[PDB]
């Protein structure tokens, strides 16, 4: 089965680069029956298809960014690259890398069979912060407070992702700071409180920090 | 056998016919899945003298990944056919291809008074076939007026 996972850098400054790699596996990319494209998605908007590229080099771009962007391939490292320059602050979205599928007598008809998991792109000049997790001590309700915190995003998993029923990790807000602060939260039966443990696994990649932080009463 | 008579080589006469008139899918979508392509197949045309008037054209462009278009060189006498109602511009890719586009159903890429086996770069078709018929100079005159 194939799976692409995208490797970007989460933050990049105005009028800077950036740059993202898509490494392919399951798989070759050196197929002939595939095309690898580059789709973005600004926030609350729909989606937009940078390029594609096929494994020999043949690139294809939309007509507003092919001014900027370049996607490039590497078959001995079996993934391909996107590059768009002079980025901007409306350049700031989740961009997919996608396994387009190819099959055609006459031409190639087009389906994208894979896609990637996403990498939030935020195009700003401020600087990396690094969160702080607090508890949220108690059916009862308990959770975890990620709070100060840049750029987004921030995934919390509970129990090393054993607890999974009734769990709801809120959306982030930007607070007048300029930071970010998240909430996660899961409803639990009273009885277990004394008896079973619950930790949150908060982890911020854009900083590369993962905190387990306990949960207890009182 | 005795039946019917021929005057002049001029009278004898092909029409070629849209397969639209046969009431096949006009969509380029399906008709796209008539053609294919393939190597070591010499391309041959064939002169015709009336036609149809076509009810969907189609001004394909089948390019490499690089950029190559895939499509034969259209020789001089090669025209854009006369009558069309609508033409499909269409923009395709197909980086496995090889040789020459033909017709799946052996049917003709009808241009302007020809009949081909494969489909030219950058010229304006329709699927059909033609048919030899007689018709001497008066009959001629009265369908076209
Ligand atoms: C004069 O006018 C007539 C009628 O207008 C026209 O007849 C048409 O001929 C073409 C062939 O030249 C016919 O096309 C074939 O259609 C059949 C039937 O399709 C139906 O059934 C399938 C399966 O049940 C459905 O999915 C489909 O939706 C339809 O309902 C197909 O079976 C044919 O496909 C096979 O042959 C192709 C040849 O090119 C292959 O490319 C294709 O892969 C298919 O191969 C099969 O066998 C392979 C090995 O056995 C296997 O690998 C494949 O997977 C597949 O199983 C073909 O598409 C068309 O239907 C006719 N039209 C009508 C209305 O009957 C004449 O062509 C025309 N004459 C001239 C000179 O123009
Ligand atoms: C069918 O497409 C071809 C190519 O896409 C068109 O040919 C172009 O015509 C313009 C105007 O005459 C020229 O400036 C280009 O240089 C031509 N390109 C090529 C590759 O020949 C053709 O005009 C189209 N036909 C129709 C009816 O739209
Ligand atoms: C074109 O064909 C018509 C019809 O076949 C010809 O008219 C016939 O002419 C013969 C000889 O004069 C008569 O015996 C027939 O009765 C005519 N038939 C009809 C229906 O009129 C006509 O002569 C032909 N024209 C040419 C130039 O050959």
């Amino acid at each position: 089965q194939l799976q692409l996972q995208e490797s970007g850098p989460g933050l990049v400054k105005p009028s800077e680069t950036l740059s993202l790699t898509c490494t392919v596996s399951g798989g070759s990319i050196s197929s002939s029956s595939y095309y690898w494209g580059w789709i973005r998605q600004p926030p609350g908007k729909g989606l937009e298809w940078i390029g594609s590229v096929y494994y020999s080099g043949g690139a294809s771009y939309n007509p507003s960014l092919k001014s900027r962007a370049t996607i490039s391939v590497d078959t001995s490292k079996n993934q391909f690259s996107l590059n768009l320059d002079s980025v901007s602050a409306a350049d700031t979205a989740i961009y997919y890398c996608a396994s387009i599928y190819g099959s055609g007598t006459f031409y190639y008809y087009f389906y994208m069979d894979v896609w990637g998991k996403g990498s939030t792109v935020t195009v700003s000049s401020a600087s990396t912060k690094g969160p702080s997790v607090f508890p949220l001590a108690p059916t009862a309700a308990l959770g975890c407070l990620v709070k100060d915190y840049f750029p987004e995003p921030v995934t919390v998993s509970w129990n090393s992702g054993a607890l999974t029923s009734g769990v709801h990790t809120f959306p982030a807000v930007l607070q007048s700071s300029g930071l970010y602060s998240l909430s996660s939260v899961v409803t639990v039966p009273s009885s277990s409180l004394g008896t079973q443990t619950y930790i949150c696994n908060v982890n911020h990649k854009p900083s590369n920090t993962k905190v387990d932080k306990k949960v207890e009463p009182k | 056998v005795c039946s019917g008579t021929l005057q002049k080589t001029e009278d004898v006469h092909l029409m070629g016919f849209t397969l639209s008139g046969q009431k096949v899918a006009d969509s380029p979508l399906e008709a796209s899945k008539r053609w294919a392509f393939r190597t070591g197949v010499p391309p041959k045309n064939v002169e015709y003298t009336e036609g149809e008037e076509a009810k969907t054209c189609y001004n394909i462009s089948v390019t490499d990944p690089s950029g190559k278009s895939l499509l034969l060189d259209p020789p001089s006498n090669i025209r854009d056919y006369p009558k069309c109602k609508t033409v499909h511009h269409i923009q395709g890719q197909n980086p496995h291809a090889q040789g020459i586009a033909l017709h799946l159903w052996g049917a003709f890429f009808l241009y302007d008074r020809v009949a081909s086996t494969t489909m030219y770069r950058g010229k304006v078709f329709t699927e059909g076939n033609i048919a030899a018929m007689i018709v001497n100079k008066t009959v001629h005159r009265m369908i076209f007026s």
